[PDB]
């Protein structure tokens, strides 16, 4: 479906939109009136066009005829870079069907978007421009969303088979890539260039969660997880994913911990899903980064110590007796009882009743 | 192994140092309790011995330190803290003996203050009590040994640095400076150290200006131990405040009983007088029959008539003079200057990059360099009290500290038990009900809806946010300048009041709703957006049920009266003032009602078309039936939003001389109101009878309100003034009701309240309209 | 609005309320709402108490506050007749005229106008004092 | 109930202190003139490298303000220190010498702050406000109208520097957003607040703080009035770049049109005072309580056509072109109807000449 | 019950009566050998007045079969002392709790 939405889904990657001109050679050329030229969606790589299916519906780009997904621009109703140009935020321009000739417009804030041959004379669009970090992350959604999910299809072929390949190399680079994309920008820049480099990452980090690559993220690292030793995954699997496992694992769970570095809207989506990272908290394999997230999420979201019960602290107090004396389980016991000036009295006493009177 | 060993282990240095930062955090933000418990893990000597210990670790120091201050000091000083800011000083004979000047500036924190404040509440910890909710007292500590061990410490580090030492205790100065300054901070906002050791104190920070070694600030220090010198000066500073303020009050207390012994002359002498003029006896009568407010206003005008004898008035000019002379106007030697200069030579020396040293320390500066302006700043939040209340003023002071301790704590079942003893000891006080500016300054009322928005951010705890409700609606009542401050937040309470909580009790909604009665002003200042809100509120009440409803196997509808009929309430309260309707608001409330259809009642609605009087009788047909409706019934519900909308209408109408004047918009809403509901929907619902007493279900009875709204929508938008009109509506409505009265007047049905609540009814909404069209 | 009783009147009432507050909890009872207000002097009806009662078993200091405040306002009325009485003319022997009513003009207090006076006198040498007075509380 | 009211003797001492401490407050020292922001001014630029105090001053308010935040806080410090700048440099026939001196002064003490980084503050924390009204941007739009008092040249040529150097876009933004909000004169606020009027100046048994309240109407005339004197201030001296950049800039993402909504402000404002004139047609005479609103509209008006034309001022071609085909003929077209009828219904009387010569200022 | 065991004499004679305010020094131990409180740190004397309930009943019964003078070891049965619920942090559930106390005056 094709909405008209607007507010929050203007700034998110959904909203965004190429233009790809028929013409392959100077295709960079400024955008003419009448050029024949194509619309797709940046992040899910559909091609939008008017099928006869259901009138205006996006399609996969195996199937886009040149007569049934070409598009105009025409100012009214009525080589080289060649005609100088149409302006930006201040030139409107009326979306027309090549073929069909349709005007588009609001068939009915959700409203869906037909063509009807009377249109409205509101119908008109101008043209705004994204700068080229928008445009970097949301290609970067479309391809690993891509790789994610033929990554996980092919985990779920063989789910519950003992016995194609994984792409392992690839997935252990991305996620590599990733990490050092998502890099927090070190404490000594200057102010000004150091608050531009944090509001980038936010921003970019507010893309990725929109875009849903958290939840897919989820999914990916609890069916790697649903094993539990790299022999057992080296059964299912074979040896050669049995030998990258712990890397693949070690890396999902850092990507996991850097997209939920600071804000507030990652670490509050957990919310109602706090009880999958504490029950998978006790696992010896990439402990560090499962701890890491949980300090992360009780860090910088406070609705989130709310939700923890007894159960959680306990299993917090079996982490520590069992995995030595490190400090940084004290220090997400220390953040789990005070949040930015207010005192969570429950969990206080929980934890000074579990792990003190013991005296162990 | 030695706590000392631990030096060269830094892996088991860094867990203990971690271990006591979360020690400090599990009694963090009061829990005395946890306290209690903490101090059972740690001993008050061990805590002793290492804070004097000179070989342990920086980190660990630090942590010990902060340990002890957080488990001993930590919610008392908070207490001292929140109470520094508000200035109450009893007419105490000490006051009166508080002197601007010494009998040159004196040395600042030192001397007596009557200033009203709370005592400090200490349990000693005893772990073999029998186990027993009352609030647990915080851990107690000697308190006198402490002062002059922290005193020691503070000089030993002053002579080890003077010294020169290349091995300063915790490794680093700012490890051997920063903690103890930090206690010895702390103490002084305690107010634990007397004369002598303030005295003390004031010498080491300088021992040349502050005179009656080496100076602490004149010796190199890096950052760190700069913020707790910046504190330390804050702290002093406002100590020099207070006693000002203090000053200023005793001077306050002398010149206004010299200005009422004169007032008295001045009354005995212009009633002695006969035959003076015209005008002499207007200034007189201008004088005593002004406000005392204006009165004290001409009184005190004599700069740049005044009815006020020289003495007097150079007496004022003379303490003016010498307030302008010790805030520093002058129009190293004294606090202010040696605070200045050591300010500026801090920022000249080195380019310090921590933001919260360069904020705190300009803050010092610009209070410094502004005292006049300071003064004028902290006087809103100063006042005064009879000597004769003083225990009382106390006990509403502890009410207050505790209520305000719980603006950092998360609302559980303990802590809203003790919120509502906490207002109901407030509620038990006689000062709250005295000296309503008195309960402004201290600003309770903040702090309170800062609670009561906290817990409604399903809403948990319901019996506290009722009995807040409560205290607020009753602060509303209490004055007109706390019912302005109070509506000066009405948007942000109705923000918090958009969804109905449908509790029993007060709702935020009806804080509302008194918060804007009985005052003209407020009506007319009620802005456009409140209003608007309240109509979208209304609106979206139209459209769907009420989900409590819903889950309380009340059989589902379109929409939910109940919800509505608070808001109802509060358009009528916010229509209906002093017995008289304003224009301003009723052309608003009209417009926005009839903007928006669903905000009426479906059966009013143009598609539909069910009409009022047939839907009041549907509604009764469903009151009959149990099935098809303490618990709500749904008829009752219908029958009340009706009616409560039919009131806003009546009370919505223009006033009468409006209408005699031909105003064209007073002709134009009552034109409209007309066409909106006809007369003989009135008159058949005037018709419709009531069941009598045996008594009918209250709740579910058809309530003669129903016919006041009735009747007030007939006398105000419609009247009479047709013999054969009055005829008729008298005989098909008014007659039986009153014959029904008459017959229920009967001792043995006398006492039923369905004869008292009829009785009002006639009483109160029919009978003064036959007396008006008696002629 | 509570502003209308004076400080010794609400001591007053907090004392008497005190006489029978021994629980502490603040709650009182109708019947000892009732033994209250005779102690207090006024000896209200028991249909007036009723009638007040169910108006606003549960009866707490604020609600008796406010029911006493509703009670003086009376008292302050009837206090408030004698003061306009004696207010209009100093002496109070047949002193109206229009002079009295320029000098309540002039040093009313509220800022009034003449041509307002003139109106108050028109709602009504020669004058009566007790309807100007009547006038003036409309 | 004025008659009722108790003498002062009576009252006792305790309410008696706190009405005297009130009345004290009120009266005496408020009217204390304290002068000490150039001494303060001095101190701290004295510098005895190492940036001086004053410059660290700058930077830390310039490091608060560029802090990533929903919005900023009311810092009760950064708003008096704003002040105490502000009223330094603000002050402290004629001859030519006299008058060349007083401006060289005025130079000297604007460099006080200039060179400091006082502007980048400036816009670092009127863009961060995100287009929100309230008392800290008041004293920031003062401060920037001292800085920029006198048309100084050498301080829009640093705030150009800075501005094209950052390529924000939402410094225009919080200006438009500022502007969108301002109010113009509403005759039925003004309805209320005469009829609020109407009511007793003495409540029952207290003052009456009505007066004191202020007007709801043009409640934002100060504010208005300091942000049009910034603007015409940023393009004052003929300053041909900050002319072609207002209209439209190159560089950034998104243009706005900032003379066009000063435009469209004339218009709003336009209708206003049309419509309140058409509410005042009937009357043969106009009140006080109406005649001190409509100077204050028409010392907006004034504030806003003073901006226009310092806009307009100089061979800038872009921006009068741009000009000639907006709305501003309608609006200068209502004008012209409004002002004729409003000096024919003044001429009527006579006992209202000063709000003819504001009139004719205006026109 | 109680054990008191005689870790050193005391005068015979004086021994608690009902009413009475006792003085002591009380060294508390957990039955793990750890130690949780001690008066003698605090440099107090914890008063208690005996006959009453504010103080736990083992320690209670055993100051009513302690002498002046005497200082003993009574280890404390968990169903005598904050039995299945200890105080919040301090004493685990069912845990013993020994006592070193001597008594310094009865007035």
């Amino acid at each position: 479906l094709v909405y008209y939405e607007g507010g929050a889904v203007c700034t998110h990657a959904r909203s965004l939109w190429r233009l790809e001109p028929l013409r392959i050679s100077w295709s960079g050329s400024h955008l003419r009136w009448g050029q024949p030229l194509r619309i797709r969606h940046v992040t899910t790589g559909r091609y939008l066009a008017l099928t006869e299916d259901q009138g205006l519906v996006v399609v996969d780009a195996c199937k886009a005829h040149t007569k049934a997904t070409s598009f105009c621009f025409r100012v009214s109703k009525e080589e080289g870079m060649g005609p100088p140009e149409i302006k930006y935020g201040e030139s409107l321009c009326f979306v027309q069907h090549v073929a069909s000739g349709l005007w588009l417009t609001y068939a009915a804030l959700k409203k869906k978007a037909i063509l009807h041959q009377e249109g409205h004379m509101d119908d008109a669009l101008f043209l705004t421009r994204c700068q080229q970090e928008e445009s970097q992350a949301a290609r970067m959604i479309h391809s690993t969303a891509g790789l994610y999910n033929q990554f996980i299809k092919g985990l779920d072929s063989f789910s519950g088979k003992p016995r194609p390949a994984l792409p392992i190399e690839a997935v252990i680079l991305s996620l590599q890539d990733l990490i050092g994309y998502f890099e927090p920008p070190s404490e000594e820049l200057q102010h000004e260039e150091k608050q531009s480099k944090l509001r980038s990452l936010r921003n970019r980090q507010s893309l990725f969660q929109e875009e849903g690559m958290l939840s897919l993220v989820l999914n990916c690292i609890d069916r790697l997880n649903v094993y539990t030793t790299a022999a057992h995954f080296a059964e299912y699997a074979g040896e050669e994913a049995a030998e990258s496992w712990k890397e693949i694992v070690n890396l999902l769970y850092e990507l996991l911990a850097s997209l939920i570095r600071g804000n507030r809207a990652n670490c509050a989506l957990f919310s109602t899903n706090l009880d999958w990272v504490v029950s998978k908290l006790d696992r010896l394999e990439a402990s560090s980064g499962i701890l890491e997230v949980l300090y992360c999420v009780l860090i910088e979201s406070p609705e989130v110590l709310n939700i923890i019960q007894e159960n959680h602290i306990k299993s917090i107090i079996s982490l520590l007796d069992k995995h030595g004396r490190n400090h940084k389980v004290l220090d997400v016991l220390c953040s789990l009882c005070v949040c930015n000036g207010v005192a969570v009295r429950s969990n206080q006493d929980l934890i000074t009743e579990n792990l003190l009177p013991g005296r162990e | 192994m030695d706590i000392l060993e631990l030096s060269e282990r830094l892996d088991l240095q860094r867990f203990h140092s971690h271990t006591l930062r979360l020690y400090r955090a599990v009694c963090a933000l009061g829990n005395n309790r946890v306290a209690h418990a903490l101090c059972s893990h740690v001993d008050q000597a061990q805590l002793l011995h290492a804070l004097e210990d000179a070989h342990l670790p920086g980190p660990l120091r630090a942590g010990y330190y902060d340990l002890l201050i957080s488990i001993h000091l930590e919610s008392a000083c908070r207490s001292r803290r929140s109470m520094l800011s508000e200035y109450i000083v009893p007419l105490t004979p000490e006051t009166r003996a508080i002197t601007l000047f010494p009998p040159r500036h004196g040395l600042p924190g030192v001397g007596v203050t009557t200033s009203l404040r709370p005592p400090h509440h200490f349990s000693p910890p005893c772990f073999v009590a029998a186990l027993p909710a009352p609030a647990r007292l915080s851990p107690a500590i000697p308190l006198e040994a402490l002062r002059d061990k922290a005193l020691r410490m503070l000089g030993e580090a002053v002579r080890d640095g003077g010294q020169h030492a290349r091995d300063p205790v915790g490794g680093s100065v700012e490890f051997q400076f920063v903690p103890v300054l930090k206690l010895v901070s702390t103490l002084l906002v305690m107010g634990i150290f007397g004369d002598e050791d303030v005295k003390q104190i004031l010498k080491m920070i300088e021992p040349e200006v502050f005179t009656e070694e080496e100076g602490l600030l004149q010796m190199k220090l890096p950052e760190s131990v700069k913020l707790q010198m910046c504190n330390l000066l804050e702290y002093f500073c406002d100590q020099e405040l207070q006693h000002r303020v203090e000053s200023l009050a005793a001077f306050a207390e002398r010149y206004v009983d010299k200005l009422q012994a004169n007032q008295r002359s001045r009354y005995a002498l212009l009633m002695r007088a006969f035959t003076m003029s015209a005008a002499e006896t207007a200034r007189r009568t201008r004088e005593f029959r002004s406000p005392p407010q204006e009165q004290i206003n001409m009184l005190l005008h004599f700069k740049d008539d005044c009815p006020l004898p020289e003495d007097i008035r150079q007496d004022l000019q003379d303490f003016h003079q010498d307030l302008l002379a010790h805030c520093g106007i002058q129009l190293p030697q004294s606090l202010q200057e040696l605070v200045s200069h050591m300010v500026v030579r801090w920022a000249q020396e080195d380019y310090v990059q921590s933001p919260e040293l360069v904020r705190a320390m300009f803050s010092l500066l610009h209070r410094q360099y502004d005292g006049l302006g300071e003064l004028l700043r902290a006087l809103p939040r100063a006042y005064t009290i009879s000597p004769s209340s003083v225990e009382d003023t106390m006990s509403l002071l502890e009410c207050l500290g505790q209520i305000r301790s719980l603006l950092i704590v998360q609302m559980g079942p303990q802590e809203e038990n003790l919120m509502i003893q906490s207002i109901g000891n407030i509620m038990n006080n006689k000062v709250f009900y005295q000296h309503p500016n008195l309960m402004r300054a201290l600003g309770m009322h903040e702090t309170v809806m800062e609670v009561m928005v906290n817990v409604l951010g399903e809403i948990r705890f319901p019996k506290m946010v009722t009995s807040c409700c409560r205290f607020l609606c009753y602060f509303c009542r209490i004055s007109r300048q706390n019912q302005r401050s109070m509506f000066d937040h009405l948007s942000y309470l109705l923000e918090n009041s958009g969804i109905g909580l449908g509790m029993q009790g007060s709702t935020p909604l009806d804080v509302a709703a008194a918060s804007v009665i009985d005052n003209n002003e407020l009506a007319l200042a009620l802005q456009e957006q409140d209003l608007e809100k309240v109509v979208s509120y209304l609106a979206g009440c139209g459209l769907q049920s009420c989900p409590m409803l819903l889950a309380k196997g009340y059989p589902d509808i379109g929409w939910n009266p109940c919800g509505g009929e608070r808001y109802l309430d509060f358009l009528r309260f916010a229509v209906f003032v002093n017995g008289e309707s304003v224009e301003e608001n009723a052309n608003v409330v009209v417009r926005l009602l009839i903007r928006k259809p669903e905000c009426f009642g479906p059966a009013l609605r143009g598609e539909g078309g069910s009409g009022l009087l047939a839907a009041i009788e549907e509604a009764i047909r469903i009151s009959e039936d149990p099935a098809r409706d303490n618990r709500v019934h749904l008829g009752h519900a219908i029958m009340s939003f009706y009616a409560a909308l039919i009131d806003l209408l009546g009370r919505c109408a223009p006033e009468m001389h409006l209408i005699q004047a031909g105003k064209g918009e007073a002709l134009r809403i009552r034109a409209i109101l007309r066409s909106l509901v006809p007369l003989d929907d009135l008159v058949g619902i005037i018709s419709l009878p009531l069941q009598i007493p045996v008594q009918p279900k209250m709740s579910a009875s058809f309530v003669p309100d129903h016919k006041a709204s009735m009747v007030l929508f007939l006398d105000r938008v419609y009247g009479i003034e047709n013999q054969d009109f009055l005829l008729h509506v008298l005989d098909v409505g008014f007659l039986p009701d009153m014959r029904a009265a008459a017959s229920l007047d009967t001792a043995t049905f006398s006492t039923t309240e369905m004869a008292l609540a009829l009785n009002r009814y006639l009483c109160l909404a029919v009978l003064p309209l036959i007396t008006k069209c008696a002629p | 609005m509570a502003d209308q009783l004076t400080e010794e009147q609400i001591a007053e009432f907090k004392e008497a309320f005190s006489l029978f507050d021994k629980d502490g909890d603040g709650t009182i009872t109708t019947k000892a709402l009732g033994t209250v207000m005779r102690s207090l002097g006024q000896n209200p009806t028991e249909a007036e108490l009723q009638d007040m009662i169910n108006e606003v078993g549960t009866i707490d200091f604020p609600a008796f506050l406010t029911m006493m405040a509703r009670k003086m306002k009376d008292t302050d009325s009837e206090e408030e007749i004698r003061e306009a009485f004696r207010v209009f003319d100093k002496d109070g022997n047949g002193y109206i005229s229009a002079a009295a009513l320029r000098h309540v003009m002039t040093n009313l207090g509220e800022k009034l106008t003449d041509e307002e006076v003139d109106e108050m006198i028109r709602e009504a040498g020669q004058v009566n004092y007790e309807a100007f007075v009547q006038m003036m509380t409309a | 109930a004025c008659f009722r009211m108790t003498p002062l003797y009576n009252l006792p001492t305790h309410r008696a202190c706190n009405m005297f401490l009130e009345s004290y407050k009120a009266a005496w020292i408020l009217t204390e003139d304290h002068s000490f922001e150039d001494r303060m001014i001095d101190d701290l630029s004295k510098a005895g490298k190492k940036p001086d105090p004053l410059h660290q001053l700058v930077l830390h308010f310039s490091r608060t303000a560029l802090t990533e935040k929903s919005k900023l806080d009311e810092d009760y410090l950064y708003m008096a220190y704003a002040d105490i700048m502000a009223k330094s440099c603000h002050l402290e026939e004629v001859s030519f010498e006299e008058k060349e001196m007083e401006k060289q002064r005025l130079l000297y003490q604007q460099s006080r702050l200039h060179t400091r980084g006082a502007a980048e503050m400036v816009l670092q924390m009127i863009s961060a406000c995100k287009g929100e009204t309230g008392a800290m941007v008041s004293s920031t739009l003062k401060l920037g109208i001292s800085i920029l008092n006198g048309g100084n040249a050498e301080v829009q040529q640093k705030m150009l520097d800075y501005l094209k150097d950052k390529k924000e876009v939402g410094f225009f933004q919080s200006i438009q957003a500022l502007m969108q909000t301002c109010s113009v004169l509403d005759l039925n606020a003004f309805e209320r607040q005469n009829k609020a009027e109407g009511l007793g100046m003495v409540n029952e048994d207290g003052t009456v703080i009505n007066r004191q309240n202020g007007e709801k109407v043009m409640a934002d005339d100060e504010f208005t009035q300091d942000l049009f004197r910034f603007l015409q201030l940023l393009c004052e001296g003929h300053n041909n770049d900050f002319q072609n950049y207002l209209r439209t800039q190159t560089g950034n993402t998104t243009t706005i049109n900032i003379i066009i909504c000063t435009v469209d402000y004339l218009l709003r404002l336009q209708e206003s005072i049309s419509d309140f004139y058409w509410y005042y047609s009937g009357k043969d005479v106009i009140e006080e309580q109406g005649k001190r609103n409509f100077s204050k509209a028409m010392s907006v008006a004034k504030q806003v056509f003073n901006s226009l034309t310092e806009y307009i001022q100089g061979p800038c071609t872009g921006n009068q072109q741009s000009l000639a085909h907006s709305r501003l003929w309608d609006a200068v077209v209502g004008f012209l109807h409004v002002f004729a009828h409003m000096m024919m219904k003044l001429a009527q009387d006579s006992s209202q000449i000063e709000l003819l010569k504001e009139l004719l200022d205006l026109q | 019950g109680v054990e008191i065991e005689t870790i050193s004499p005391g005068d015979g004679r004086t021994f608690p009566k009902k009413g009475q305010t006792c003085v002591v020094h009380y060294t508390g131990m957990l039955q793990n050998g750890k130690k949780f409180d001690s008066s003698r740190d605090r440099n107090k004397p914890f008063k208690f007045r005996i006959g009453k309930q504010e103080v736990i009943k083992g320690f209670e019964e055993g100051a009513a079969q302690m002498s002046l003078g005497q200082r003993a070891k009574l280890t404390c049965t968990p169903d005598v002392a904050y039995g299945a619920t200890g105080h919040p942090g301090v004493i685990p559930p069912n845990a013993t709790l020994i006592f070193d106390v001597e008594l310094l005056n009865l007035e």
